[PDB]
């Protein structure tokens, strides 16, 4: 992959489903990255972080950031987690239980999206073409940002837009990131 | 569509005062140069303003109405009294327009008072004042740090931007250390006595 | 000797939630204004210094933000 | 909730860091010239950023409209009393340090 140096207000995107079963989503996701390195071929991507392995998830999400943290939204996550929502922090402890302690066959990256459409595909979208071809779902969490370590906004009323991400939007549900 | 091509003239003289603004953000200054009416950071805050006013024509230009991404502008909502139309007149404080929109205790008592009177509940000054003062303290804080948020979120600017909590120098070189725990002892030591200078001053009425 | 705006800092009180103020609290903001920059600059030259640097940097300025104790607190984590 | 913009050639929070400068209250002479003040007080004679000028401004009103928020927000009365270094001194007393 090529880089980008990794200043505050890039996109954070998720790619892959959630040897054996995570073998075939490897696949998929190298695949669309290369994919969009063709599709759209400008160095946007800061920050791809997928070490140690296999690691939990917000420890994964501890080495894609050198500077400040993250802004997440609840709508954004995975359809499987958002359910498991429909109660103040209440709440921050379960989506703890499904984004702190599970291990992932996942790849975190960190895009950013500076004018220049190419073809017709934003960085987002040709993100977005270049993971449906190449069979690989993809998750646009929220942005990063100067604040804190890991921060949920409430999302789940009403969605925020893909590319409106990078507000201000005051969280509740600070998570902090672990250690070294 | 012949229009849809000037206003990205307009866009990128957008980008082009950006240019200048982190050129004059550069630019260092000596002691003369801060007796300077006409120095690179006046300079820096006319063209900053001129910025501004340039984003709001184009703003008006394209019906968007000229706000900008800030947790100042969503409404803050409050309900903190068992009783929601208290907390009709109370969670319009903030419809005041912009910053300067914040009260004292006399400005929720009277918001209290008023959802008190037009609605009619007759309540005694007893827990009516609970009300309010629990209201304005709650109020008081959320506001507050809603503001220190928008200041952490934007501050400085890219040079401030890139900064790392752990790179600080005073980590690897104690001399450092010393030096710096000497001065904020000063620091401290320092406002305390001039907040204390005031206070038995004014003593003097 | 001209000063800072009397209103100016009537507008900063109002900023604060505060209606009026005694006389002499004007002058009590000039004095704490004073106090904080003398303890943030003194803290930041003490880096510039100590890096051995003809200039003050908005870095050193951060770093010396942050040690004023809440002030900057949650600033890039 | 009507319409707004994002344009394409300025990322935002940038812009919000230009609109919230364009905000300070104190004049921007009257301040370089209290870090004039400041600097040839301590005899350090060093270039400053500007850059730093306006970490400075930004941060010293924080701490002011702190000191304002924290004194009001201990004021209970029985109607709008004018404020007094002995109001600021007791709310520095009931919360302390920073803003």
């Amino acid at each position: 992959l090529d880089t980008v140096r990794y200043d505050y207000g890039h996109y954070l995107i998720m790619l892959g489903p959630f040897y054996a079963e995570s073998s075939w989503a490897q696949a998929a996701v190298q695949t669309a990255l290369e994919l969009f390195s063709a599709l759209y071929p400008a160095p946007c991507i800061s920050g791809y972080a997928r070490p140690p392995g296999p690691s939990a998830v917000i420890e994964h999400l501890g080495s894609l950031v050198p500077k400040g943290g993250l802004l997440l939204f609840l709508s954004h996550l995975p359809d499987d987690v958002k359910d498991g929502l429909g109660t103040g922090p209440g709440m921050q402890q379960f989506v703890s239980s499904y984004f702190l302690n599970p291990a992932c066959s996942n790849v975190f990256i960190t895009v950013r999206q500076r004018g220049e459409k190419i073809n017709g595909r934003t960085v987002l979208q040709a993100l977005g073409r270049a993971c449906d071809m190449a069979g690989c779902q993809h998750y646009v969490l929220g942005s990063t940002v100067p604040l804190g370590g890991l921060n949920f906004v409430n999302d789940l009323a009403s969605p925020v837009s893909t590319a409106e991400m990078m507000d201000d939007f005051s969280p509740f549900f600070t998570v902090e990131f672990p250690p070294i | 569509r012949g229009s849809r091509r000037q206003i990205q003239r307009l866009e990128q003289l957008l980008a082009l005062y950006v240019a200048e603004i982190r050129r004059l953000q550069e630019k260092e200054l000596d002691l003369s140069e801060l007796d300077d009416p006409d120095s690179a950071y006046l300079q820096e805050a006319r063209l900053k303003r001129k910025l501004i006013r340039l984003f709001g024509r184009l703003c008006e230009l394209k019906d968007c109405s000229s706000l900008t991404g800030r947790v100042i502008e969503q409404r803050i909502p409050y309900r903190g009294t068992r009783y929601p139309e208290v907390n009709r007149r109370i969670e319009r404080l903030i419809n005041k327009p912009g910053p300067d929109t914040f009260p004292d205790y006399g400005d929720v008592l009277r918001a209290v008072e008023k959802a008190a009177a037009r609605h009619s509940l007759g309540l005694p000054r007893q827990q009516l004042q609970l009300m309010a003062q629990d209201a304005f303290r709650d109020v008081g804080i959320r506001l507050q740090e809603r503001r220190h948020l928008d200041l952490i979120y934007n501050f400085g600017c890219h040079l401030t931007d890139d900064y790392r909590p752990g790179v600080d120098p005073a980590l690897s070189d104690p001399v450092l250390a010393r030096r710096l725990r000497e001065n904020r002892s000063l620091a401290m030591s320092r406002l305390d006595e001039v907040i204390s200078k005031y206070a038995m001053l004014q003593d003097k009425s | 000797i001209q000063g800072i705006t009397k209103p100016a800092i009537r507008r900063l009180a109002r900023r604060g939630g505060v209606k009026r103020i005694s006389g002499l609290i004007y002058e009590e903001t000039r004095g704490v204004l004073k106090v904080f920059l003398e303890n943030v600059i003194r803290d930041a030259v003490t880096y510039t210094e100590h890096a051995k640097r003809k200039t003050v940097t908005a870095m050193d300025v951060v770093y010396a933000l942050k040690r004023q104790g809440r002030t900057l607190y949650g600033f890039g984590g | 909730k009507p319409h707004r913009y994002r344009p394409g050639t300025v990322a935002l929070r940038e812009i919000r860091r230009y609109q919230k400068s364009t905000e300070l209250l104190i004049r921007k002479l009257p301040f370089q010239r209290l870090v004039r003040e400041i600097a040839q007080d301590f005899k350090t004679d060093l270039r400053f950023q500007s850059a730093a000028i306006g970490a400075l401004q930004e941060a010293s009103e924080a701490y002011l409209v702190g000191l304002f928020e924290d004194t009001n927000l201990c004021a209970i009365h029985a109607k709008r009393v004018t404020i007094m270094p002995k109001d600021i001194q007791l709310a520095r007393r009931i919360r302390g340090e920073r803003a």
